[PDB]
């Protein structure tokens, strides 16, 4: 759930660009099925890994790079 | 971002739950410091009674610059439930300048984090050393 | 034998001490930049003792002195 | 479940000792070997075509009072405190290049310049009373009076 | 004698046990220090049953032969 | 030990500064009537390597020089100069012999000593090669007086104290002779 | 110019060796603060600082740059001396103690037969450096924890000093290299396991780290002695505290766990067998292995410093003084006589080779 | 340019202007450090350390220990400077002009093949040759341990 | 009789040999008085301080002035810095004036 | 009193003090300088010792302490490290709940009770 | 410990064999400098007919080498950095 096995799998699936965005605001390289975007532009993902903890099965990827609101 | 543990009332429970393992304020570089000298922020959480207001000013004035104040909850903002009380300051803004107001009763542990983030977004907008070059 | 290398190390730490003293006097923003309300000497409220907020006004035991 | 994120700071601390150890070991060894290559810079830095493999010389610790004499002896033989030379016969320069340190024997400055530490009944006698020197001057004077007879 | 303090000249064994239950820091400190002299006095048992002592180190300068100079010594002359 | 003395170079240049130390040369030579001798020109590592071989070849001459000191009654430096040249000439003999007979094994040994802080325990493999080669060309056997023959340290098969870092040339030369000479 | 450049480095190389040495210690010291929160984070099911620099690596630098650029509280306009002597003396005392730690064979800036005394002497100066912090700067919270502080790091300095001498008695030398190199066939954790516990207990109390943390008793003395300190005086003092945690972690590895010596000599020779000894690349790798061998050992105690802090409550102050004097001192004064008795009984009085 | 002289000149100044017990304690440290450093170079390195381990490590932090339990209460500049400048004119504690201004040397000898530290010789003499001095000093330390309790312990 | 003047390695120092001959002279039974041992005691103090020898150096320095002799041509050449004991100064044939290594042995 | 404060051995009657060169009264007007002529021993329990009442170390375990679960000015009077008298100062959080309930209905007064104990 | 004693025994004897060789060279260094001193003293005090050239030790059966010298050329005086422009020790510059 926190070991390098999960991080490396999520690193390879996402590619460098998306992961490096997660390495700039998220601080946790995660992957998941895209469930669509809103009007503003945020991309809403859901994780299908059997290793994520209870509350971390839905996350977002904001439009901005440096600042997230 | 090292605030000061100025928990006064029921709002103080939420300020502890941010440090709890679920949210872990420490991951963001937030380490509460008890002494005002070591703390550059002051999260005024809870009712500020009249009997406390003179003491609050002494604690605030001892923070070395730069210094910020966050008003969390209803009591710290404008009086809250006890707005019509004979011994409750109606809003801590009568005593210390405030840089961000977190609304709630009590504000959820995420609401305080959101209030922290907005103040962080303000600090990253500081332009002091360019102000000397261009505005001074 | 031969402590010239150690001697330079002692010099470097001494020189490095002043760098801890001086770097603050140059990096910090001047008083006028943050709030301008007053200098450290003038700002008596800040340049005062801390007593949990409220103003106040070591006779140690024999054993502590005896240890 | 080994948290690799928590192990990140220790890797840098591991590299913290390595930088000190890696530089200090390689730099000190490199310099010591370089100064043993000859009595001059023209041969210290010029790698020889006719030389064999470079043999290094790690730094010496736990030295004793003989090693101080050995280092000076090697200096007077090969212009370095750790020179290498196993010739049977030393050079003609080695005969008359011995170095003998001449130094003073005065008391520490703190002994004779502290405002307090320089005051004692016997120190004032040394500093302001001629009784000690008048006697000890006669012995010096007798050296020249006892020659011609 | 439910919990009486043992008398040292009447019950030596029980007096030791009192200071081994109620003052552990004193009893076991002395015992560790007691092995020091105890093993030192056991050395004459080692000198005959385990091995004999080493020869003393030559820390007295160059060993000078107990004789006179040899007049006949020659060679390596000028 | 490493205490500041007035006879040899001290720890740091600051020590020389406090003492106002002057390093003085003498341009003269020995007076003509004192016969000339060629000083030994080996540094620390060669001598530490050859200290026991110098002892075997020069045993009668080391003792006479030291016995002369005792019989000089404090006047050693003037009354044992003739004996002093005998020791120097015999010592030069061994260094020259090791250079024309066991040159390869000699350099392999003291270069190991320079590599491992001049400690005798760190160069056993480069020493066993040298002892065997010397015994087959100069009849000189290393001996440590005072103990039995079978208790000398360099003959111990499993020494408790081994070097931390193995010399490569010592290992290569040992294995090169491991099968060739020691079939 | 290449003739005036190659000899120029010959005139400046040893200064760079120290600078490389200086940065080596500071990097470990800087990232001990980051490693503390991470280690103390997961142990508490937290996460630790992971959002200041990539994976939280740039966390110490943020605190150093933040604190160094704050207003400095002063009693008067030009009264900088009082709020600087306490942190400066403490920093220089532990910085000079690094002049003796050997990274390998003779890889120490200071090598003398009195390394232990110099190491212990520099420890005393830092002790005197701390008591200056709570002195005459008013009297609210610093002077409350100065008779308390002084009576603590005085008493355990006895037990810490005795443990060092008992190790030095076994090797009959006061040179750290000799102590390290004499543990080839045995690590003093095996014979002197009680001393390693006693050393570490004294190592914790001297540095004022918890559980023996009544100097800065957070629930009792706000910030302890640093409640007045802010900005640069805080950085110097805080940097002084953690250098001791690195140093005392390293000293424990040097004395009881063999120092830079390899875990296995078989693996050690295999790795060094791959690099030609005539190229400088061999000596770069050799230093990394020996220093890495010391680093892993020193890491475990730096981990242990955080480990004990996350699992043991604070110890009441009066029981600290009654601990070392009544318990630790008699034990450490007993092994100081148990060791010579055994060594002499089997005719094994140590010598310096 | 012996920089040791300047430091003592400073200490010779703050000693005259010392007012409260803070200043006097700082005089003791500022006297020990020039002693320790000038011994680390020059004469004896072993006793430069033995000063720090005993003087600073035992007595000086006991000085400031008791001083916090004692009290904390409360010509010009040209006279103090004039006193120092006249006091600085002569600084030769001896008056043997030949012994001061003439340098000497010693000749090293190779006889002592058993090189040992100065502390080993002291132990080799203090524990065997002069054992009585050691055993009396132990007796004195025993007197102090019993002495210090009886003075302070009220009961 | 108790030892005096023990060198740093545990043996007699430079001036112990002159100290022993004083003790032997004084305690010998053949001497009616202590007049014979007057020169032996003067040598022991000479060994420790060299005061008479230093006086002879003071005269030679003083006397060299009055004849106009220059210390450059009568004195013993010396080097004052320990890093400048160059191989050219040391007399090595190929040596050059570069500074020698005294940073770390 | 308020600002400052002021036996086993027999009360011994000694009168007629004399020296070898006169009487006590002959040199009375001069003996104040002579410290060895004083007639008031300092070990006597009745000896007049007038010392000001310097108050004991009263640390404020005040509002700005992490140990405090709120704002508590715990005025602790301690000598050394023992505890002599403690006088907690509650009221730094007197919001006046009992006064406000009197003006609100029974349903509107319920949320006041969740704010008494935060947990 | 019993290993370090046997190793120490080897170290002591290794220096024992080298001691006559090294001390012989050291004796010839002391002898040369002692003779070199009285070469200097005779030069300076040549015009003093009553002067005696003798050591300051009354006992004439014990060798006491001189331990004082008259300083001359400052060889590294003109030295800058990295290159001690050493003055020619023998003869003029
Ligand atoms: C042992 C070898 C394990 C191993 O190396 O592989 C597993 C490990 C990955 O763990 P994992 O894939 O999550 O294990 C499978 C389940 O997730 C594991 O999750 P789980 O919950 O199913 O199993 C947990 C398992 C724990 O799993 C283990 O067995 C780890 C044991 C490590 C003990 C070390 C001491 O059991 C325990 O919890 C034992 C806890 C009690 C141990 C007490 C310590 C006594 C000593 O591989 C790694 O080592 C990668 C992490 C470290 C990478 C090194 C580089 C990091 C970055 C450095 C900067 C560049
Ligand atoms: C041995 C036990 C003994 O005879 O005395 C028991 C004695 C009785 O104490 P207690 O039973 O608790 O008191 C009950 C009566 O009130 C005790 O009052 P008490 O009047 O019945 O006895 C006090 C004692 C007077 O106490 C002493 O004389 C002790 C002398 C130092 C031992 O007088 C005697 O008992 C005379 C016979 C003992 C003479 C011991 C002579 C030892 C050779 C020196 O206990 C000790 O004195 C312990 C002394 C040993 C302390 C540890 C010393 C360790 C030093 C070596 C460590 C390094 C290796
Ligand atoms: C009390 C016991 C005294 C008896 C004793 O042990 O001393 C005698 C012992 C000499 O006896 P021995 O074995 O015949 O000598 C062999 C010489 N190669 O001498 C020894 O060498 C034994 C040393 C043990 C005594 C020292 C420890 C005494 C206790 C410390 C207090
Ligand atoms: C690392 C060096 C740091 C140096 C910090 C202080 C620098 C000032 C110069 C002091 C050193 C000179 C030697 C005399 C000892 C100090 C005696 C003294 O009077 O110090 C005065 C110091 C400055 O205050 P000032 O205004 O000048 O005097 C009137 C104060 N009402 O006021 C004080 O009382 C000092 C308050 C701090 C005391 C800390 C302990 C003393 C310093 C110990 C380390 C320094 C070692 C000595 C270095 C110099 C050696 C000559
Ligand atoms: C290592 C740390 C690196 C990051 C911090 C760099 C800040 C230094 C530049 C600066 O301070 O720029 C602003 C300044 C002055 O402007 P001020 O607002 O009065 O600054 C107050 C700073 N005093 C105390 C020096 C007056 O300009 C300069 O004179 C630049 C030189
Ligand atoms: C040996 C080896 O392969 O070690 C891998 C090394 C060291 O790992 P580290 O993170 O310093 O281990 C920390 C030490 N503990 C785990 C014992 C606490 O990794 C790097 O040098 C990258
Ligand atoms: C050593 C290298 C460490 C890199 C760490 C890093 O890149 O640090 C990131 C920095 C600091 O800002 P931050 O808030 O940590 O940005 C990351 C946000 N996280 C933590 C939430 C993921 O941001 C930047 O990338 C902008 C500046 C470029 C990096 C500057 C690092 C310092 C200089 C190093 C080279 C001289
Ligand atoms: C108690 C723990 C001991 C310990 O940590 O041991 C670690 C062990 C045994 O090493 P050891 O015998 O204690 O000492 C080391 C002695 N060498 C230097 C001869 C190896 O390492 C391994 O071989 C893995
Ligand atoms: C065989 C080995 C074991 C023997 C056990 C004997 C126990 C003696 C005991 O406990 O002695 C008891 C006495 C008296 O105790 P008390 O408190 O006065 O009265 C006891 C309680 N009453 C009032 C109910 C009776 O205490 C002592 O003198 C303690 C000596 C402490 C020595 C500490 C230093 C040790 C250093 C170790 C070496 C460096
Ligand atoms: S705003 Fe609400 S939760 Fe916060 S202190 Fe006031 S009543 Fe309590």
């Amino acid at each position: 759930s926190s070991s390098i096995q999960r991080t490396l799998r999520n690193l390879w699936k996402n590619g460098f660009k998306k992961s490096f965005k997660q390495l700039q605001g998220y601080n946790d390289i995660k992957s998941g099925r895209l469930v669509g975007t809103d009007s503003f532009g945020n991309k809403f993902y859901e994780v299908d890994d059997p290793v994520e903890i209870h509350m971390r099965t839905r996350f977002v990827e904001y439009t901005g790079f440096w600042r997230q609101d | 971002f090292w605030p000061m543990t100025f928990g006064l009332a029921c709002c103080a429970v939420e300020m502890m739950h941010v440090s709890a393992p679920r949210y872990d304020q420490d991951r963001l570089g937030i380490i509460f410091r008890a002494s005002p000298r070591q703390s550059d922020i002051m999260i005024v959480a809870g009712t500020v009674t009249n009997k406390m207001a003179p003491a609050l000013r002494q604690v605030y004035d001892q923070m070395p610059y730069p210094r910020w104040v966050i008003s969390m909850g209803s009591c710290a903002n404008g009086g809250g439930y006890y707005h019509y009380s004979y011994s409750v300051v109606r809003g801590v803004d009568r005593i210390v300048p405030v840089d961000i107001y977190v609304p709630g009763c009590p504000p959820t542990s995420e609401a305080l984090m959101y209030g922290v983030f907005q103040l962080q977004k303000k600090m990253m907008d500081g332009q002091t050393h360019r102000m000397w070059y261009r505005s001074y | 034998m031969l402590q010239d290398l150690f001697n330079n190390y002692v010099i470097l730490v001494g020189i490095l001490g002043l760098i801890f003293l001086g770097v603050n006097y140059f990096i910090v923003e001047s008083p006028r930049m943050d709030e301008n309300n007053g200098n450290i000497s003038d700002y008596i409220e800040k340049s005062g003792p801390f007593e949990c907020g409220f103003s106040s006004f070591n006779p140690i035991p024999i054993a502590f002195i005896l240890v | 479940m080994i948290p690799f994120e928590a192990l990140i700071p220790y890797a840098i601390m591991f590299a913290g000792f390595c930088l000190g150890g890696g530089v200090m070991n390689s730099a000190i060894t490199a310099d010591i070997t370089k100064r043993a290559r000859g009595p001059n810079q023209e041969i210290k830095r010029n790698v020889g075509e006719d030389e064999g493999p470079r043999n290094y010389t790690k730094p010496r610790y736990n030295t004793d009072q003989w090693d101080k004499y050995f280092a000076v002896r090697d200096l007077r033989l090969t212009g370095s405190l750790r020179g290498q030379s196993d010739n049977a016969v030393a050079e003609e320069s080695f005969k008359t290049n011995s170095i003998q340190p001449y130094s003073n024997t005065r008391r520490p400055w703190v002994l004779r310049r502290h405002i307090i530490m320089k005051n004692s009944p016997t120190k004032w006698a040394r500093k302001y009373s001629s009784r000690r020197d008048e006697r000890e001057q006669e012995i010096k004077d007798d050296y020249i009076r006892g020659m011609g007879e | 004698a439910i919990g009486d303090y043992p008398v040292y000249y009447k019950q030596p064994i029980r007096w030791l046990s009192y200071h081994a239950h109620t003052r552990p820091h004193v009893f076991y400190a002395i015992a560790v220090a007691a092995l020091g002299p105890v093993f030192m006095m056991a050395t004459p048992l080692r000198r005959k049953f385990l091995y004999d002592d080493h020869e003393p180190l030559p820390a007295n300068g160059y060993p000078l032969p107990n004789r006179s100079r040899d007049k006949t010594l020659t060679g390596y002359d000028d | 030990s490493s205490t500041h003395t007035n006879d040899s170079l001290n720890s740091s240049n600051y020590v020389d500064k406090l003492k106002d130390t002057h390093f003085v040369f003498e341009n003269d030579k020995l007076p003509s009537e004192i016969p000339d001798v060629e000083e030994v020109g080996a540094t620390t590592a060669p001598l530490l390597s050859a200290a026991y071989f110098i002892g075997a070849k020069c045993q009668d001459y080391n003792d006479d020089f030291m016995l002369c000191q005792k019989e000089a009654k404090g006047n050693g430096p003037i009354d044992c100069l003739k004996e002093g040249r005998r020791v120097t000439r015999c010592a030069s003999g061994v260094l020259k012999d090791l250079n024309t007979h066991c040159s390869d094994e000699f350099r392999l040994h003291w270069q190991c000593l320079s590599f491992s802080n001049l400690e005798y325990k760190n160069c056993r493999k480069a020493e066993s090669l040298l002892n065997k080669c010397v015994f087959e060309k100069m009849n000189l056997v290393k001996k440590i007086p005072g103990i039995p023959e079978d208790r000398q340290i360099h003959l111990k098969q499993n020494p408790v104290l081994k070097p931390v870092a193995l010399h490569q040339d010592s290992e290569v030369a040992f294995k090169k002779a491991q099968n060739e000479n020691s079939i | 110019m290449l003739n005036n450049l190659f000899d120029f480095i010959e005139y400046i190389e040893y200064w760079l060796i120290i600078v490389a040495f200086v940065a080596s210690v500071l990097i470990v010291v800087a990232y001990l603060t980051v490693a503390e929160r991470k280690t103390m984070g997961y142990m508490q099911r937290r996460l630790g600082p992971n959002a200041v620099g990539y994976y939280g690596v740039l966390m110490a630098v943020a605190d150093a740059l933040k604190l160094l650029s704050k207003e400095i509280v002063l009693p008067h306009n030009g009264d900088i001396i009082y709020v600087m002597s306490g942190p400066l003396i403490s920093l220089f005392s532990v910085l000079l103690s690094w002049a003796v730690i050997p990274f390998g064979p003779g890889l120490s800036l200071l090598d003398s037969e009195y390394s232990i005394i110099y190491l212990l002497a520099s420890g005393s100066i830092g002790v005197f450096g701390t008591v200056i912090v709570g002195w005459m700067s008013n009297s609210k919270y610093t002077v409350l924890a100065t008779v308390r502080t002084t009576a603590q790091l005085i008493s355990y300095e006895l037990v810490l000093t005795t443990v060092v001498f008992i190790i030095a008695l076994i090797v009959s030398s006061l040179n750290i290299n000799v102590i390290i190199e004499s543990q080839y066939n045995i690590w003093y954790i095996i014979p002197f396991f009680p001393l390693c516990l006693i050393f570490f207990i004294s190592a914790l109390a001297e540095t004022a780290r918890p559980p023996f943390d009544n100097v800065e008793a957070e629930s009792e003395l706000v910030s302890g002695h640093m409640t007045e300190l802010s900005a640069s005086p805080f950085v110097i003092f805080f940097l002084s505290e953690y250098c001791s945690m690195v140093l005392m972690s390293t000293l424990t590895a040097i004395f009881f766990f063999g120092g830079y010596l390899p875990f296995s000599n078989t693996i050690h020779h295999l790795i060094l067998n791959l690099f030609d000894q005539h190229s400088i690349y061999y000596f770069i790798i050799e230093g990394i292995l020996l220093s890495g061998y010391l680093a892993i050992k020193a890491n475990f105690f730096m981990f242990s410093f955080v480990w004990i802090r996350a699992a043991a409550p604070r110890l009441r102050y009066d029981l600290l003084i009654l601990f070392c004097w009544y318990v630790l001192l008699p034990i450490v004064f007993a092994i100081v006589v148990f060791a010579p008795g055994i060594l002499y009984c089997f005719d094994a009085l140590p010598v310096i080779i | 340019m012996n920089l040791e002289i300047l430091d003592l000149s400073i200490l010779g100044f703050y000693s005259l202007i010392s007012s409260n017990s803070f200043e006097s304690i700082a005089i003791l440290v500022a006297t020990i450090m020039p002693v320790i450093t000038e011994l680390w170079y020059n004469y004896s390195q072993l006793f430069a350390l033995l000063y720090t381990l005993i003087y600073v490590g035992a007595v000086v932090i006991l000085f400031v220990f008791i001083l916090s339990v004692i009290n904390e209460k409360e010509s010009g500049l040209f006279i103090l400077i004039l006193v120092l400048l006249l006091d600085d004119l002569d600084d030769n504690e001896s008056n043997d002009n030949d012994y001061n201004n003439v340098y000497i040397t010693d000749y090293a000898d190779w006889f002592n093949n058993y090189n040992e530290s100065d502390l080993s010789v002291i132990g080799n003499l203090l524990f065997t040759e002069y054992a009585l001095l050691l055993l009396i000093i132990s007796f004195i330390l025993l007197m102090s341990i019993i002495g210090l309790i009886l003075i302070v312990k009220k009961d | 009789a108790p030892l005096q003047q023990v060198g740093r390695h545990g043996g007699p120092n430079k001036c112990f040999g002159e100290f022993q001959r004083v003790v032997e002279c004084m305690t010998n039974a053949k001497h009616d008085s202590y007049e014979p041992c007057n020169n032996l005691k003067n040598d022991y103090l000479e060994c420790r301080k060299h005061k008479v020898e230093r006086y002879k150096a003071f005269l030679m320095q003083k006397h060299a002035e009055e004849l106009g002799k220059d210390p450059e041509e009568i004195g013993a050449p010396f080097v004052r810095k320990r890093r400048f004991l160059t191989s050219k100064t040391l007399g090595l044939v190929d040596g050059d004036d570069y500074e020698i290594g005294v940073e770390k042995i | 009193n308020d600002f400052y404060d002021v036996n086993d051995f027999f009360p011994v009657q000694v009168d007629g003090i004399e020296s070898s060169l006169g009487k006590y009264e002959e040199f009375a007007k001069d003996a104040h300088e002579w410290e060895s002529w004083n007639l008031q021993n300092e070990d006597h329990p009745e000896y007049p010792v007038k010392r000001t009442k310097i108050r004991h170390f009263t640390l404020n375990f005040g509002p700005q302490h992490p140990a405090a679960h709120g704002v508590l000015r715990l005025i602790l009077e301690l000598h050394g490290e023992e505890i002599l008298r403690s006088d907690p100062h509650v009221g730094l959080l007197h919001r006046g709940t009992e006064k406000l309930i009197e003006s609100k209905t029974y349903m509107q007064a319920l949320p006041y009770f969740d704010r008494l104990d935060y947990v | 410990n019993r290993e370090k004693i046997e190793l120490k025994r080897e170290k002591l004897w290794a220096r024992a064999h080298l001691m006559p060789l090294l001390q012989a060279e050291q004796d010839r260094n002391v002898v040369r400098r002692t003779f070199a001193y009285y070469k200097r003293e005779g030069e300076i005090m040549k015009d003093v007919p009553w002067w005696e050239v003798k050591s300051t030790y009354s006992n004439k059966d014990i060798f006491h080498p001189p331990q004082t010298v008259l300083f001359g050329k400052h060889i590294d005086r003109d030295s800058g950095l990295m290159y001690a422009n050493s003055r020619n020790r023998f003869g003029p510059d």
